[PDB]
Protein backbone atom coordinates (compact mmCIF):
# COMPACT_ATOMS: atom_id res chain seq x y z
CA UNK A 1 0.00 0.00 0.00
CA UNK A 2 1.03 3.64 -0.36
CA UNK A 3 1.02 3.88 3.43
CA UNK A 4 3.35 0.91 3.89
CA UNK A 5 5.70 2.40 1.28
CA UNK A 6 5.77 5.75 3.06
CA UNK A 7 6.32 4.13 6.46
CA UNK A 8 9.25 2.15 5.08
CA UNK A 9 10.66 5.32 3.46
CA UNK A 10 13.53 7.42 4.79
CA UNK A 11 11.48 10.62 5.06
CA UNK A 12 8.91 9.92 7.81
CA UNK A 13 10.65 12.11 10.38
CA UNK A 14 10.76 15.88 10.82
CA UNK A 15 11.85 17.44 7.55
CA UNK A 16 14.19 20.44 7.73
CA UNK A 17 14.22 23.19 5.09
CA UNK A 18 16.65 22.96 2.17
CA UNK A 19 20.09 24.53 2.62
CA UNK A 20 22.75 24.95 -0.07
CA UNK B 1 -13.08 41.91 5.12
CA UNK B 2 -11.67 44.58 2.79
CA UNK B 3 -12.47 46.97 5.64
CA UNK B 4 -10.52 44.94 8.20
CA UNK B 5 -7.64 44.36 5.77
CA UNK B 6 -7.10 48.06 5.08
CA UNK B 7 -6.62 48.87 8.78
CA UNK B 8 -4.35 45.85 9.15
CA UNK B 9 -2.16 47.14 6.34
CA UNK B 10 -1.86 50.56 7.98
CA UNK B 11 -0.83 48.88 11.25
CA UNK B 12 1.70 46.60 9.52
CA UNK B 13 3.39 49.39 7.54
CA UNK B 14 4.14 51.57 10.58
CA UNK B 15 6.06 48.64 12.07
CA UNK B 16 7.68 47.49 8.83
CA UNK B 17 9.04 51.02 8.42
CA UNK B 18 10.24 51.56 12.01
CA UNK B 19 11.06 48.06 13.37
CA UNK B 20 11.67 47.54 17.07
CA UNK B 21 15.13 46.40 18.18
CA UNK B 22 17.00 45.32 21.29
CA UNK B 23 13.95 44.75 23.51
CA UNK B 24 15.61 42.37 25.97
CA UNK B 25 18.88 40.63 26.77
CA UNK B 26 20.18 37.12 27.42
CA UNK B 27 20.69 37.35 31.20
CA UNK B 28 17.00 38.20 31.75
CA UNK B 29 16.00 34.59 30.98
CA UNK B 30 16.75 31.13 32.34
CA UNK B 31 17.27 28.64 29.49
CA UNK B 32 15.41 25.45 30.27
CA UNK B 33 15.21 22.93 27.42
CA UNK B 34 15.32 22.71 23.62
CA UNK B 35 11.82 22.47 22.10
CA UNK B 36 12.98 21.88 18.53
CA UNK B 37 15.67 22.45 15.90
CA UNK B 38 15.76 23.13 12.18
CA UNK B 39 18.40 23.64 9.50
CA UNK B 40 19.23 27.05 10.90
CA UNK B 41 18.48 27.45 14.61
CA UNK B 42 17.37 25.89 17.86
CA UNK B 43 14.32 26.89 19.94
CA UNK B 44 14.56 26.60 23.73
CA UNK B 45 11.86 26.87 26.39
CA UNK B 46 12.96 29.74 28.60
CA UNK B 47 11.63 31.56 31.66
CA UNK B 48 11.66 35.34 32.08
CA UNK B 49 13.04 36.24 35.53
CA UNK B 50 11.20 39.48 36.37
CA UNK B 51 7.71 38.37 35.25
CA UNK B 52 7.99 34.63 35.75
CA UNK B 53 6.54 33.92 32.31
CA UNK B 54 7.76 31.19 29.94
CA UNK B 55 8.71 31.92 26.31
CA UNK B 56 10.20 30.07 23.33
CA UNK B 57 13.63 31.45 22.40
CA UNK B 58 14.96 30.91 18.89
CA UNK B 59 18.76 31.04 18.73
CA UNK B 60 20.70 31.73 15.52
CA UNK B 61 24.50 31.37 15.42
CA UNK B 62 25.65 34.32 13.30
CA UNK B 63 28.53 32.35 11.74
CA UNK B 64 26.25 29.50 10.69
CA UNK B 65 23.72 31.92 9.15
CA UNK B 66 26.51 33.40 6.99
CA UNK B 67 27.93 30.03 5.86
CA UNK B 68 24.48 28.80 4.79
CA UNK B 69 23.86 32.12 2.99
CA UNK B 70 20.78 33.13 5.02
CA UNK B 71 21.77 36.68 5.96
CA UNK B 72 19.01 38.49 4.03
CA UNK B 73 16.47 35.77 4.86
CA UNK B 74 17.07 36.15 8.61
CA UNK B 75 16.67 39.91 8.40
CA UNK B 76 13.41 39.26 6.55
CA UNK B 77 12.39 36.81 9.28
CA UNK B 78 12.72 39.27 12.16
CA UNK B 79 11.59 42.40 10.29
CA UNK B 80 8.32 40.73 9.32
CA UNK B 81 7.56 38.84 12.53
CA UNK B 82 7.71 42.05 14.58
CA UNK B 83 5.25 43.84 12.28
CA UNK B 84 2.47 41.26 11.80
CA UNK B 85 -0.58 40.73 14.01
CA UNK B 86 -3.14 37.99 13.33
CA UNK B 87 -4.91 35.44 15.59
CA UNK B 88 -3.12 32.47 14.02
CA UNK B 89 0.46 33.78 13.88
CA UNK B 90 2.87 33.29 16.79
CA UNK B 91 3.79 36.51 18.58
CA UNK B 92 7.32 37.83 18.74
CA UNK B 93 7.69 39.02 22.33
CA UNK B 94 11.27 40.28 22.33
CA UNK B 95 14.34 40.22 20.08
CA UNK B 96 18.07 40.93 20.48
CA UNK B 97 21.61 39.78 19.63
CA UNK B 98 25.08 39.47 21.15
CA UNK B 99 28.63 38.78 19.96
CA UNK B 100 27.80 35.31 18.64
CA UNK B 101 24.04 34.93 18.20
CA UNK B 102 20.73 36.41 17.12
CA UNK B 103 17.66 35.85 19.30
CA UNK B 104 13.92 35.84 18.64
CA UNK B 105 11.82 35.36 21.77
CA UNK B 106 8.32 34.12 20.94
CA UNK B 107 5.22 33.30 22.93
CA UNK B 108 5.40 29.64 23.99
CA UNK B 109 2.82 27.48 22.20
CA UNK B 110 2.66 24.43 24.47
CA UNK B 111 0.48 22.13 22.36
CA UNK B 112 3.43 20.82 20.35
CA UNK B 113 4.07 20.68 16.59
CA UNK B 114 1.14 19.54 14.41
CA UNK B 115 3.65 17.09 12.87
CA UNK B 116 4.02 15.01 16.04
CA UNK B 117 0.26 14.62 16.58
CA UNK B 118 -0.32 13.92 12.87
CA UNK B 119 2.23 11.08 12.75
CA UNK B 120 1.11 9.63 16.10
CA UNK B 121 -2.59 9.48 15.18
CA UNK B 122 -1.84 8.60 11.56
CA UNK B 123 -4.12 11.18 9.92
CA UNK B 124 -6.93 13.67 10.61
CA UNK B 125 -10.64 13.29 9.79
CA UNK B 126 -11.91 15.70 7.14
CA UNK B 127 -13.71 18.04 9.56
CA UNK B 128 -10.57 17.99 11.76
CA UNK B 129 -8.26 18.77 8.83
CA UNK B 130 -10.75 21.39 7.60
CA UNK B 131 -10.60 23.21 10.93
CA UNK B 132 -6.84 23.66 10.57
CA UNK B 133 -7.05 24.49 6.87
CA UNK B 134 -9.62 27.27 7.31
CA UNK B 135 -7.18 28.91 9.73
CA UNK B 136 -4.29 28.67 7.24
CA UNK B 137 -6.56 30.08 4.53
CA UNK B 138 -7.39 33.18 6.58
CA UNK B 139 -3.69 33.59 7.45
CA UNK B 140 -2.41 33.51 3.86
CA UNK B 141 -5.17 36.00 3.00
CA UNK B 142 -3.86 38.35 5.68
CA UNK B 143 -0.17 37.79 4.80
CA UNK B 144 -0.67 38.02 1.03
CA UNK B 145 -2.55 41.31 1.36
CA UNK B 146 0.59 42.76 2.98
CA UNK B 147 2.55 41.64 -0.10
CA UNK B 148 4.10 38.80 1.89
CA UNK B 149 5.01 35.29 0.73
CA UNK B 150 5.40 32.67 3.51
CA UNK B 151 7.32 29.88 1.69
CA UNK B 152 7.69 27.25 4.41
CA UNK B 153 4.30 25.72 5.17
CA UNK B 154 4.51 22.26 6.75
CA UNK B 155 3.24 20.50 9.89
CA UNK B 156 6.66 21.04 11.52
CA UNK B 157 6.12 24.82 11.43
CA UNK B 158 2.59 24.66 12.86
CA UNK B 159 1.84 24.51 16.59
CA UNK B 160 -1.34 23.87 18.59
CA UNK B 161 -2.19 26.33 21.37
CA UNK B 162 -4.18 25.77 24.58
CA UNK B 163 -7.53 26.37 22.84
CA UNK B 164 -6.70 23.84 20.13
CA UNK B 165 -6.07 26.48 17.46
CA UNK B 166 -3.12 26.91 15.08
CA UNK B 167 -0.10 29.19 15.58
CA UNK B 168 2.25 29.59 12.60
CA UNK B 169 5.98 29.78 13.36
CA UNK B 170 9.25 30.00 11.40
CA UNK B 171 9.10 32.99 9.07
CA UNK B 172 12.58 32.00 7.94
CA UNK B 173 11.76 32.23 4.22
CA UNK B 174 9.04 34.89 4.53
CA UNK B 175 9.64 37.80 2.17
CA UNK B 176 7.87 41.04 1.23
CA UNK B 177 7.72 41.13 -2.54
CA UNK B 178 5.66 42.74 -5.29
CA UNK B 179 6.20 40.68 -8.41
CA UNK B 180 8.29 37.55 -8.79
CA UNK B 181 11.23 36.01 -6.97
CA UNK B 182 13.71 33.19 -7.75
CA UNK B 183 15.21 31.73 -4.56
CA UNK B 184 15.15 27.94 -4.48
CA UNK B 185 13.97 27.47 -0.90
CA UNK B 186 11.48 25.62 1.29
CA UNK B 187 11.09 21.91 2.06
CA UNK B 188 11.25 19.31 -0.77
CA UNK B 189 7.85 17.71 -0.21
CA UNK B 190 6.06 21.07 -0.32
CA UNK B 191 7.79 22.85 -3.22
CA UNK B 192 5.57 23.95 -6.11
CA UNK B 193 6.77 22.96 -9.62
CA UNK B 194 7.64 26.57 -10.61
CA UNK B 195 10.22 26.68 -7.83
CA UNK B 196 11.91 23.43 -8.91
CA UNK B 197 12.03 24.59 -12.53
CA UNK B 198 13.80 27.88 -11.77
CA UNK B 199 11.21 29.91 -13.68
CA UNK B 200 10.45 32.62 -11.12
CA UNK B 201 7.34 32.58 -8.93
CA UNK B 202 4.83 34.40 -6.70
CA UNK B 203 2.32 33.96 -3.85
CA UNK B 204 0.68 31.06 -5.70
CA UNK B 205 3.37 28.78 -4.30
CA UNK B 206 1.73 29.20 -0.90
CA UNK B 207 -1.60 27.97 -2.24
CA UNK B 208 0.06 24.91 -3.82
CA UNK B 209 1.66 24.29 -0.41
CA UNK B 210 -1.78 24.48 1.22
CA UNK B 211 -2.94 21.77 -1.16
CA UNK B 212 0.01 19.67 -0.03
CA UNK B 213 -0.76 20.34 3.64
CA UNK B 214 -4.45 19.43 3.34
CA UNK B 215 -3.52 16.25 1.52
CA UNK B 216 -0.95 15.23 4.15
CA UNK B 217 -3.32 16.00 7.04
CA UNK B 218 -6.16 13.92 5.58
CA UNK B 219 -4.03 11.13 4.13
CA UNK B 220 -1.30 10.85 6.74
CA UNK B 221 1.42 10.94 4.07
CA UNK B 222 2.36 13.53 1.39
CA UNK B 223 1.16 13.50 -2.24
CA UNK B 224 4.76 13.28 -3.57
CA UNK B 225 7.27 11.21 -1.58
CA UNK B 226 10.54 9.30 -2.08
CA UNK B 227 13.86 8.57 -0.34
CA UNK B 228 15.80 11.48 -1.86
CA UNK B 229 14.76 15.06 -2.75
CA UNK B 230 15.75 14.62 -6.41
CA UNK B 231 13.30 11.73 -6.81
CA UNK B 232 10.63 13.80 -5.03
CA UNK B 233 11.11 16.66 -7.52
CA UNK B 234 10.57 14.30 -10.46
CA UNK B 235 7.17 13.33 -9.02
CA UNK B 236 6.13 16.94 -8.38
CA UNK B 237 7.04 18.07 -11.90
CA UNK B 238 5.22 15.14 -13.52
CA UNK B 239 2.15 16.29 -11.58
CA UNK B 240 0.36 12.92 -11.36
CA UNK B 241 -1.56 12.81 -8.08
CA UNK B 242 -3.24 9.78 -6.49
CA UNK B 243 -5.87 10.07 -3.72
CA UNK B 244 -6.60 7.61 -0.88
CA UNK B 245 -9.90 5.75 -1.24
CA UNK B 246 -11.45 7.53 1.77
CA UNK B 247 -11.10 11.04 0.30
CA UNK B 248 -14.52 12.61 -0.27
CA UNK B 249 -15.39 13.84 -3.76
CA UNK B 250 -15.33 17.42 -2.43
CA UNK B 251 -11.82 17.06 -1.01
CA UNK B 252 -10.40 15.51 -4.19
CA UNK B 253 -11.91 18.28 -6.29
CA UNK B 254 -10.44 21.05 -4.13
CA UNK B 255 -7.02 19.37 -4.22
CA UNK B 256 -6.95 19.03 -8.01
CA UNK B 257 -7.50 22.81 -8.00
CA UNK B 258 -4.69 23.51 -5.49
CA UNK B 259 -2.12 20.95 -6.71
CA UNK B 260 -2.58 22.47 -10.15
CA UNK B 261 0.61 22.81 -12.21
CA UNK B 262 -0.98 25.38 -14.54
CA UNK B 263 -0.67 28.54 -12.46
CA UNK B 264 -3.46 30.04 -14.59
CA UNK B 265 -5.91 27.51 -13.15
CA UNK B 266 -4.65 27.10 -9.57
CA UNK B 267 -7.18 28.16 -6.92
CA UNK B 268 -6.12 31.28 -5.05
CA UNK B 269 -4.35 32.69 -8.11
CA UNK B 270 -7.50 33.43 -10.12
CA UNK B 271 -9.76 36.49 -10.47
CA UNK B 272 -11.76 35.72 -7.32
CA UNK B 273 -8.52 34.97 -5.52
CA UNK B 274 -9.05 33.53 -2.06
CA UNK B 275 -12.84 33.44 -2.54
CA UNK B 276 -12.57 30.46 -4.89
CA UNK B 277 -11.25 28.56 -1.90
CA UNK B 278 -13.64 29.95 0.72
CA UNK B 279 -16.73 29.23 -1.41
CA UNK B 280 -15.67 25.69 -2.33
CA UNK B 281 -18.02 22.81 -1.46
CA UNK B 282 -15.46 21.28 0.93
CA UNK B 283 -15.71 24.48 3.05
CA UNK B 284 -19.52 24.87 3.09
CA UNK B 285 -19.90 24.07 6.79
CA UNK B 286 -17.16 26.57 7.63
CA UNK B 287 -18.26 29.77 9.40
CA UNK B 288 -15.41 32.07 8.35
CA UNK B 289 -16.21 34.76 10.91
CA UNK B 290 -16.61 32.32 13.81
CA UNK B 291 -13.18 30.87 13.06
CA UNK B 292 -11.42 34.24 13.03
CA UNK B 293 -13.10 34.97 16.38
CA UNK B 294 -12.08 31.58 17.82
CA UNK B 295 -15.70 30.80 18.68
CA UNK B 296 -15.63 27.51 16.82
CA UNK B 297 -15.47 24.08 18.45
CA UNK B 298 -11.86 22.80 18.48
CA UNK B 299 -11.69 19.07 17.47
CA UNK B 300 -8.61 18.36 19.57
CA UNK B 301 -7.31 20.14 22.66
CA UNK B 302 -3.80 19.19 23.83
CA UNK B 303 -3.30 18.16 27.43
CA UNK B 304 -0.97 20.43 29.40
CA UNK B 305 0.13 20.05 33.01
CA UNK B 306 1.16 23.48 34.22
CA UNK B 307 3.27 26.34 32.83
CA UNK B 308 6.57 25.12 31.45
CA UNK B 309 5.40 21.61 30.57
CA UNK B 310 7.15 20.31 27.45
CA UNK B 311 5.36 16.95 27.27
CA UNK B 312 3.91 17.75 23.84
CA UNK B 313 7.43 17.99 22.32
CA UNK B 314 10.17 15.48 21.48
CA UNK B 315 13.43 15.50 23.41
CA UNK B 316 16.60 16.92 21.86
CA UNK B 317 20.29 16.59 22.65
CA UNK B 318 21.24 19.80 24.45
CA UNK B 319 24.07 21.99 23.19
CA UNK B 320 25.95 24.67 25.12
CA UNK B 321 25.21 28.23 23.97
CA UNK B 322 28.54 29.87 23.20
CA UNK B 323 29.22 33.62 23.13
CA UNK B 324 32.60 34.91 22.02
CA UNK B 325 34.48 37.74 23.67
CA UNK B 326 34.72 39.14 20.12
CA UNK B 327 31.77 40.46 18.10
CA UNK B 328 31.00 38.46 14.95
CA UNK B 329 29.47 39.72 11.71
CA UNK B 330 28.62 43.05 13.32
CA UNK B 331 27.93 45.02 10.12
CA UNK B 332 25.92 42.28 8.44
CA UNK B 333 23.34 42.26 11.24
CA UNK B 334 23.21 45.95 12.13
CA UNK B 335 19.46 46.40 11.66
CA UNK B 336 18.55 43.26 13.60
N1 LIG C 1 6.71 29.70 19.56
C1 LIG C 1 7.10 28.40 19.65
N2 LIG C 1 6.66 27.59 20.67
C2 LIG C 1 7.03 26.30 20.79
N3 LIG C 1 7.86 25.70 19.90
C3 LIG C 1 8.38 26.39 18.83
C4 LIG C 1 8.01 27.83 18.64
N4 LIG C 1 8.65 28.25 17.52
C5 LIG C 1 9.35 27.19 17.05
N5 LIG C 1 9.19 26.08 17.84
C6 LIG C 1 9.79 24.71 17.69
O1 LIG C 1 11.12 24.87 17.19
C7 LIG C 1 11.26 24.20 15.92
C8 LIG C 1 12.27 24.89 15.02
O2 LIG C 1 12.00 26.29 14.92
P1 LIG C 1 12.16 27.01 13.48
O3 LIG C 1 11.14 26.39 12.59
O4 LIG C 1 12.11 28.50 13.68
O5 LIG C 1 13.69 26.55 13.07
P2 LIG C 1 14.44 26.60 11.62
O6 LIG C 1 15.83 26.06 11.79
O7 LIG C 1 14.27 28.00 11.15
O8 LIG C 1 13.53 25.57 10.67
P3 LIG C 1 13.79 24.93 9.14
O9 LIG C 1 14.79 23.80 9.26
O10 LIG C 1 12.45 24.43 8.64
O11 LIG C 1 14.38 25.98 8.24
C9 LIG C 1 9.82 24.11 15.38
O12 LIG C 1 9.68 23.11 14.36
C10 LIG C 1 9.09 23.84 16.67
O13 LIG C 1 9.22 22.45 17.04
MG1 LIG D 1 11.05 24.87 10.69
MG1 LIG E 1 13.33 27.83 8.96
Amino acid sequence: TTYADFIASGRTGRRNAIHD
Amino acid sequence: VKEFLAKAKEDFLKKWETPSQNTAQLDQFDRIKTLGTGSFGRVMLVKHKESGNHYAMKILDKQKVVKLKQIEHTLNEKRILQAVNFPFLVKLEFSFKDNSNLYMVMEYVAGGEMFSHLRRIGRFSEPHARFYAAQIVLTFEYLHSLDLIYRDLKPENLLIDQQGYIQVTDFGFAKRVKGRTWTLCGTPEYLAPEIILSKGYNKAVDWWALGVLIYEMAAGYPPFFADQPIQIYEKIVSGKVRFPSHFSSDLKDLLRNLLQVDLTKRFGNLKNGVNDIKNHKWFATTDWIAIYQRKVEAPFIPKFKGPGDTSNFDDYEEEEIRVSINEKCGKEFTEF
